[PDB]
RNA sequence: CGUGAGGGAAAGGUGAAAAGAACCCCGGGAGGGGAGUGAAAUAGAGCCUGAAACCGUGGGCUUACAAGCAGUCACGGCCCC
RNA sequence: GAAUGCCGGCAUGAGUAACGAUAAAGAGGGUGAGAAUCCCUCUCGCCGUAAGCCCAAGGGUUCCUACGCAAUGGUCGUCAG
RNA sequence: CGAUGUCGGCUCGUCGCAUCCUGGGGCUGAAGAAGGUCCCAAGGGUUGGGCUGUUCGCCCAUUAAAGCGGCACGCGAGCUGGGUUCAGAACGUCGUGAGACAGUUCGGUCUCUAUCCGCCACGGGCGCAGGAGGCUUGAGGGGGGCUCUUCCUAGUACGAGAGGACCGGAAGGGACGCACCUCUGGUUUCCCAGCUGUCCCUCCAGGGGCAUAAGCUGGGUAGCCAUGUGCGGAAGGGAUAACCGCUGAAAGCAUCUAAGCGGGAAGCCCGCCCCAAGAUGAGGCCUCCCACGGCAGCCGGUAAGGACCCGGGAAGACCACCCGGUGGAUGGGCCGGGGGUGUAAGCGCCGCGAGGCGUUGAGCCGACCGGUCCCAAUCGUCCGAGGUCU
């Protein structure tokens, strides 16, 4: 369990 | 050790004492002995049972040649029971009295190629909520990189039934001798005409 | 089969009309309640003024089911309702009176005060 | 699965499937032979010899019943005054299924006959 | 799914290897009693009509 | 070997016949006996049948009654032997085989569609006149 | 191919000479097998030469207790010269 | 010998997904080298503010008939835009 | 960085043990009951709800208990997509401004096809020195492993009282597992009935299609099912853990140990259930054929057997398995029984009529239990040992 939020590395695969 | 060879017949119940018991119904005799096995001859002790007459026609020369080294006439299905050495050279439903409990083995219905959700109890998903197309699915089958693998027995979906099944420890309701019948509390695996084996239960 | 979130009507008079099951007590984690088993429920609706409010945490015990209740005789019965009766934390009626049938089933779990005060034990 | 179910389900839902056995019926007792894939042979016998049976015996009820599945007045008429007496003495067993050697070229379907007996 | 696509052509060895029961059993045919020609058996022989001792159709 | 016999004969030693016909929407009385701590009584139950599921020996109806405001519906089976008796109260004349439709139904409305069975009520007065 | 301005391919070779295969056979046709032409027909039109990947038939050696960048070093066995 | 190189050819996945609305087919009789698929009959089902009919745009011989079936038709084809 | 998809949930788990409970313990400021503390122990178990996207947490009601952790903060070629990274929009705040903020807020495209390994299942091949049909031993492996309450002992030991046992003995639960369909309760696509609209057959009556891939409604067999029923955890034999001892020196005493021996856990090993001789280490037993013709080899004809093809089956995706193939009850029909529906049509009678009464528990009627050669498993074909060497 992580206590610092763990930010995301990758947008959400988007639509070409 | 004893046991004997029978075909399941069906379920009821009966009365007794103002309490209606479930009951399925198994007939039971007679099975000739056609070999005996020994410590001398094979290391272990057995007794070959037999179990229903069948039409010499359909029997070849090696099977017919092992009834004749025992007199016993063509029959259709041979089984051992292991530990049992009986003094005549037929096991009867006589060796049964009522009030004892008994282990019974047959062949389960089988269910085929099965789901993870019939055959091992999954959860499966969602029916809403956004599930998608994995409403009868496991899930997961495993973790990542470490073990990068699935575990051996990984329960999945497969064939499941038709498999030997022996439920122990059941009451012997009654003993129509008669008839060759045994009655059995409770339920036994198989389906109706399906051979099962009648042995002395194992517990206490 | 009564449980959590089920409504029940109170066979008594009390002052509940309707208590809504929020455990069974039978153990660590029994599904549902018959015939004989206790529940803590909530009083979701009662007349004015009884022995109990709107609101109250009661125990009782689920005298008769709508799903049908079998018998080792071979027989069965089920009732047009799931009601109970409030009782207290030593089994006994909270009440003075109960209202309608209740199942057999209660003596042998020793409820013999509910069972002396019904109409009719079926 | 499948445990002592009865009925083929020949690809069809209910009331397509009624319609196939009962226009083959029709043709059946139409011509006394016709040639179809063998599924759908075997299931014709056991529709056909029903209403064999109910010529057989006769009455308005049994022409009345026959005729809500052959619908044809001058058909119901052949199977009772022309069909039906030449089984009077036989009991069931009215139809005859046997297989024939050559496919269908387009689907390779297996082929058999249907014909009424003697 | 994620596209599933295969990760290494398989080789002339593997695809053959697949294949090992992809050959075809020979139809199984026997003669006819009455016109001793190689017919399927349990089939109305498709080149005399007879089956059964009798005929049966017109071939 | 014919399975069905071998049940039908393991069952014969419990089978009943002194029982009465009757269908249902007949209205009925089963006196059965029932086991209260250390005693056992007959306990009557009165009521309309609105279900019968033959199964052989394991057939069994199931009876309704109104007790004190609440409905209450009884199982038995036809052979038990905690049946003493089964008396016949009144015949009613039902359109169909299993009367479920009546639980939703007040007293008047069940009047009214459950009728006596004049029928079956004087072949009922005309038999037991047995000489 | 693009509404349009505009974009913009691929595609050469029988033989000295058509002497381009009459006629026969199997085939519905396509295709073949003979006959025939030619120095040559795996030059026969899907035509000089005709590589490689790739597919297939026959043959030799080998392989169903085996752990592999596939080879390399040794030795033994079988087949051939 | 490598440029997610350029052109072309041929592999792999593989006899695998698919074969394009779940309105629905069945038999008999023709045709023919060959027919589930073409023609004819009868039975059955589907649309019917259309899935019928008439006009306009657009398309440009697709219309009619006769003779054909290599390729086009997601199969077949004796049929066809 | 020519991509290692990122929180939480769902699902499926598995492992560790710094052990929440159950088991075994020593000390206790342990009377008893109940606690504290530490030691052994990872077999199994560890509830349901309110709140918030939440993990976490608080709370409700329970419990034997409501453990903490690893597995890419396990798990998106498994699902979700509420939180968080896009583009819209607004609030507070910062900026002259375009705009910006671990400050909020509403909204916002998650990819049909598995090649290889792995996992669940199922076959084909060859092998297991002669060819075959049965029946088997079990090396090895998996499954399982939970727990509560009341009562008797006994209101006894213990305690001023309140309270309240050890041990031994009975009964009844919870959750989970395997099988089962007699009972309870489902489904039951055409098994029966009722009903509306429309088109039709054939006008009346009687019926058919369609209204869903059942038009609709009330019912419903077998089968498959659980909410239903039976059964399981154990018993027990053994080796130990912490811990307690016996006898006992080194060390005249003492010491559970240095020689030796007891006792001692839900844990380990056997035991129970299931798989299993590809266990190449390929086992054992019963039974069957056997010196075949021609140049440890070859080509053929056979034997015991086997396969093919067919009728099928609570077996089943194909394959496999099991049953049967006329000297036969395998399926289809037919008869009987069951069971479902609940009193067909036709006629008679009563009513102006919708209707009602009777014939009548009739008519119809899938699968269940049987019988019956009426129809279909015709006729056949192909494989198949002659047995290496010390
Ligand atoms: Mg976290
Ligand atoms: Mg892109
Ligand atoms: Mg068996
Ligand atoms: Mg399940
Ligand atoms: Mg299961
Ligand atoms: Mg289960
Ligand atoms: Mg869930
Ligand atoms: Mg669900
Ligand atoms: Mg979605
Ligand atoms: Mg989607
Ligand atoms: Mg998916
Ligand atoms: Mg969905
Ligand atoms: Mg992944
Ligand atoms: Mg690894
Ligand atoms: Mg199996
Ligand atoms: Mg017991
Ligand atoms: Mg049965
Ligand atoms: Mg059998
Ligand atoms: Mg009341
Ligand atoms: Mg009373
Ligand atoms: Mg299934
Ligand atoms: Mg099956
Ligand atoms: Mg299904
Ligand atoms: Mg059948
Ligand atoms: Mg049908
Ligand atoms: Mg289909
Ligand atoms: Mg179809
Ligand atoms: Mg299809
Ligand atoms: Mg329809
Ligand atoms: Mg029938
Ligand atoms: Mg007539
Ligand atoms: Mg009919
Ligand atoms: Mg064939
Ligand atoms: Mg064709
Ligand atoms: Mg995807
Ligand atoms: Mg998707
Ligand atoms: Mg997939
Ligand atoms: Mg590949
Ligand atoms: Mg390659
Ligand atoms: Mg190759
Ligand atoms: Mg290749
Ligand atoms: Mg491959
Ligand atoms: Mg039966
Ligand atoms: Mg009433
Ligand atoms: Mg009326
Ligand atoms: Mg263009
Ligand atoms: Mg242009
Ligand atoms: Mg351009
Ligand atoms: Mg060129
Ligand atoms: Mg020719
Ligand atoms: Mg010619
Ligand atoms: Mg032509
Ligand atoms: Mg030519
Ligand atoms: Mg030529
Ligand atoms: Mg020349
Ligand atoms: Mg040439
Ligand atoms: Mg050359
Ligand atoms: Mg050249
Ligand atoms: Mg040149
Ligand atoms: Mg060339
Ligand atoms: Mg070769
Ligand atoms: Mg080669
Ligand atoms: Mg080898
Ligand atoms: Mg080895
Ligand atoms: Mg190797
Ligand atoms: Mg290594
Ligand atoms: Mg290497
Ligand atoms: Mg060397
Ligand atoms: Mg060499
Ligand atoms: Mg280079
Ligand atoms: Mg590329
Ligand atoms: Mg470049
Ligand atoms: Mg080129
Ligand atoms: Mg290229
Ligand atoms: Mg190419
Ligand atoms: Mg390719
Ligand atoms: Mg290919
Ligand atoms: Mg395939
Ligand atoms: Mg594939
Ligand atoms: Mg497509
Ligand atoms: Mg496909
Ligand atoms: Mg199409
Ligand atoms: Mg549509
Ligand atoms: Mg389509
Ligand atoms: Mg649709
Ligand atoms: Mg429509
Ligand atoms: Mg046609
Ligand atoms: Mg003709
Ligand atoms: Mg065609
Ligand atoms: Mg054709
Ligand atoms: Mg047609
Ligand atoms: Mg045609
Ligand atoms: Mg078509
Ligand atoms: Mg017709
Ligand atoms: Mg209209
Ligand atoms: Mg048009
Ligand atoms: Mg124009
Ligand atoms: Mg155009
Ligand atoms: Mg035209
Ligand atoms: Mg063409
Ligand atoms: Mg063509
Ligand atoms: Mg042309
Ligand atoms: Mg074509
Ligand atoms: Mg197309
Ligand atoms: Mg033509
Ligand atoms: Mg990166
Ligand atoms: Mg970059
Ligand atoms: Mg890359
Ligand atoms: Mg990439
Ligand atoms: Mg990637
Ligand atoms: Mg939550
Ligand atoms: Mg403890
Ligand atoms: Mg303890
Ligand atoms: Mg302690
Ligand atoms: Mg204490
Ligand atoms: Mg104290
Ligand atoms: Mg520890
Ligand atoms: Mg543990
Ligand atoms: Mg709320
Ligand atoms: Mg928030
Ligand atoms: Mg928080
Ligand atoms: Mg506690
Ligand atoms: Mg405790
Ligand atoms: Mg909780
Ligand atoms: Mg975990
Ligand atoms: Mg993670
Ligand atoms: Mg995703
Ligand atoms: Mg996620
Ligand atoms: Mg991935
Ligand atoms: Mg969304
Ligand atoms: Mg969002
Ligand atoms: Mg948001
Ligand atoms: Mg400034
Ligand atoms: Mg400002
Ligand atoms: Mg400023
Ligand atoms: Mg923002
Ligand atoms: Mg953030
Ligand atoms: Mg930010
Ligand atoms: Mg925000
Ligand atoms: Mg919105
Ligand atoms: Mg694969
Ligand atoms: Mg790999
Ligand atoms: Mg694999
Ligand atoms: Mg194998
Ligand atoms: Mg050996
Ligand atoms: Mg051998
Ligand atoms: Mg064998
Ligand atoms: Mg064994
Ligand atoms: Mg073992
Ligand atoms: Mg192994
Ligand atoms: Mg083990
Ligand atoms: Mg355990
Ligand atoms: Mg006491
Ligand atoms: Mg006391
Ligand atoms: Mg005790
Ligand atoms: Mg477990
Ligand atoms: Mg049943
Ligand atoms: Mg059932
Ligand atoms: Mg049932
Ligand atoms: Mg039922
Ligand atoms: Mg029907
Ligand atoms: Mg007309
Ligand atoms: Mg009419
Ligand atoms: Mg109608
Ligand atoms: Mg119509
Ligand atoms: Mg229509
Ligand atoms: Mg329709
Ligand atoms: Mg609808
Ligand atoms: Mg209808
Ligand atoms: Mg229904
Ligand atoms: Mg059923
Ligand atoms: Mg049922
Ligand atoms: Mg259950
Ligand atoms: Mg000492
Ligand atoms: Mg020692
Ligand atoms: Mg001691
Ligand atoms: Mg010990
Ligand atoms: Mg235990
Ligand atoms: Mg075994
Ligand atoms: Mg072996
Ligand atoms: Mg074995
Ligand atoms: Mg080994
Ligand atoms: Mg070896
Ligand atoms: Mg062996
Ligand atoms: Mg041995
Ligand atoms: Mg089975
Ligand atoms: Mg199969
Ligand atoms: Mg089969
Ligand atoms: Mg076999
Ligand atoms: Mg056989
Ligand atoms: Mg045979
Ligand atoms: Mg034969
Ligand atoms: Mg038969
Ligand atoms: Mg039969
Ligand atoms: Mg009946
Ligand atoms: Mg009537
Ligand atoms: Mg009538
Ligand atoms: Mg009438
Ligand atoms: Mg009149
Ligand atoms: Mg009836
Ligand atoms: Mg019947
Ligand atoms: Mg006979
Ligand atoms: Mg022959
Ligand atoms: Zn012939």
């Amino acid at each position: 369990r992580r206590i610092r939020p763990r930010p995301p590395r990758l947008p959400r695969p988007r639509w070409r | 050790m004893k046991g004997i060879l029978g075909v399941k017949v069906g379920m009821t119940r009966i009365f007794r004492d103002d309490r209606a018991v479930p009951v399925t119904v198994i007939l039971a005799g007679p099975c000739p002995v056609v070999q005996r096995r020994t410590p001398e001859k094979d290391g272990y002790t057995a007794v070959q049972l037999g179990f229903l007459p069948q039409n010499p026609k359909r029997v070849n020369r090696p099977l017919k040649g092992h009834f004749a080294k025992a007199g016993v006439e063509p029959v259709r299905i041979l089984r051992e029971i292991r530990d049992f050495n009986p003094e005549g050279d037929t096991v009867t439903v006589e060796i049964f009295k009522p009030g004892e409990r008994v282990d019974v083995t047959g062949t389960s219905k089988g269910r085929g190629f099965a789901g993870v959700m019939k055959r091992w109890n999954f959860a499966g998903g969602p029916d809403s909520h956004g599930a998608h197309k994995i409403h009868r699915h496991p899930g997961s089958i495993g973790n990542r990189k470490t073990p990068g693998r699935v575990y051996k027995g990984k329960k999945m979906a497969g064939h499941y039934g038709a498999e030997r099944v022996t439920v122990m420890n059941l009451e012997v309701v009654d003993v129509i001798p008669e008839e060759n019948l045994l009655l059995v509390k409770g339920a036994v695996p198989g389906p109706n005409g399906g051979l099962v084996i009648v042995r002395e239960t194992k517990k206490a | 089969m009564i449980q959590p979130q089920t409504y029940l009507e109170v066979a008594d008079n009390t002052g509940a009309r309707k208590i809504m099951c929020i455990r069974v007590l039978k153990g660590s984690n029994a599904k549902y309640a018959t015939v004989g088993d206790v529940i803590v429920a909530s009083v979701k609706e009662a007349i004015p003024r009884g022995a109990v409010k709107e609101g109250d945490v009661v125990k009782a015990v689920v005298v008769r089911t709508k799903k049908e209740i079998k018998r080792p005789d071979g027989s069965a019965i089920r009732f047009d309702d799931n009601a109970a009766v409030i009782i207290n934390n030593q089994l006994e009626p909270r009440g003075t009176r109960v209202f309608g049938p209740v199942a057999r089933e209660l003596r042998e779990k020793g409820f013999m005060k509910i069972v002396s005060l019904a109409p009719e034990v079926l | 699965m499948r445990h002592l179910k009865s009925g083929r389900k020949l690809n069809r839902h209910s009331s397509h499937r009624l319609a196939l056995y009962r226009n083959q019926a029709k043709s059946l007792l139409t011509h006394g032979r016709i040639t179809t894939t063998v599924p759908k042979a075997k299931e014709l016998r056991g529709f056909v010899d029903h209403l064999i049976h109910l010529a057989k015996r006769g009455d308005l009820h049994a022409r009345r019943l026959v005729l809500r599945d052959l619908q044809d007045v001058k058909l119901v008429r052949k199977l009772f005054d022309e069909i039906a007496p030449r089984y009077r003495d036989r009991q069931g067993g009215y139809t005859r299924v046997l297989k024939l050697a050559e496919r269908r070229r387009g689907d390779g379907a297996p082929l058999a006959l249907v014909e009424l007996v003697e | 799914a994620k596209h599933p696509v295969p990760k290494k052509k398989t080789s002339k060895a593997r695809r053959d290897a697949r294949r090992s029961h992809h050959a075809l059993t020979p139809p199984t045919l026997v003669p006819c009693p009455e016109c001793k020609a190689m017919k399927p058996p349990h089939t109305v022989c498709p080149e005399c009509g007879y089956y059964a001792g009798r005929k049966v159709l017109e071939v | 070997m014919n399975r069905g016999a071998l049940i039908k004969l393991v069952e014969s030693r419990y089978v009943r016949t002194d029982l009465p016909e009757f269908r249902p929407g007949d209205t009925v009385r089963v006196s059965y006996k029932v086991k209260e701590g250390n005693r056992t009584r007959i306990q009557d139950f009165e009521g309309i049948v609105i279900r019968i599921r033959r199964n052989g020996f394991n057939t069994t109806f199931t009876v309704r009654k109104v007790s004190y405001g609440v409905g209450v519906e009884r199982i038995f089976p036809l052979h038990s032997p905690l049946i003493q008796k089964i008396d016949i109260v009144q015949r009613g004349r039902a359109r169909r085989a299993k009367l479920y439709f009546i639980r939703n139904l007040s007293d008047r409305e069940i009047r009214r569609k459950l009728r006596a069975d004049r029928k079956r009520i004087d072949q009922d007065r005309a038999a037991e006149r047995a000489a």
